[PDB]
């Protein structure tokens, strides 16, 4: 799904067959080098984009003042009482009005969705 | 001119007394107001 730099000129990797042996090789086109490809797979297109917002949300996001914050929600790991919540802040996210919560305290940073 | 000159003697005016409503009628408006609001937020949350 990603991509590898080459290790020589420190380029970008490039999928390329091998006729021989049959299988996945990422070659450099600049320079003579080839690796051994492990995933084995190439292009990964998701149209749902169901990318989990979880790991776009950062843990500082709770120093905000402005955030709305809730006592009725604890957190799953050190379970603190206080606890900031907020809508997806983002666009293209198909139709979700769901709330993502953030842990305060200072250490914890932990986001959980319900 | 007839109509005119009858309102010289009847008169028409508008004030504060026209705005105001009963006590009754702004606790009523009220109720209806807060339950609106309570209802929007039950809306709300069950959105999130
Ligand atoms: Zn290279
Ligand atoms: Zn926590």
């Amino acid at each position: 799904v990603g991509i590898r730099f080459c290790q020589e000129c420190n380029n970008m990797l490039y999928p390329k067959e091998d006729k021989e042996n049959r299988i996945l090789l990422y070659a450099c086109r600049n320079c003579d080098y080839q690796q051994e490809a492990d995933n084995s797979c190439i292009y990964v297109n998701k149209i749902t984009h169901e990318v989990d917002e979880l790991t776009q949300i950062i843990a500082d996001v709770s120093q905000d003042p402005t955030l709305p914050r809730t006592e009725d929600h604890p957190c799953q790991k050190c379970g603190h009482k206080e606890a900031v919540f907020f809508q997806s802040h983002s666009a293209r996210a198909e139709d979700a009005m769901r709330l993502y919560y953030v842990c305060t305290a200072p250490h914890c940073g932990h986001r959980w969705t319900e | 001119t007839v109509i005119n000159n009858w309102l010289l003697i009847e008169g028409h005016t508008i004030g504060i007394g026209d705005s105001i409503a009963d006590s009754k009628t702004y606790q009523d408006i009220q109720n209806t107001i807060k339950k609106a609001k309570q209802d929007v937020i039950e809306v709300i949350e069950k959105a999130h």
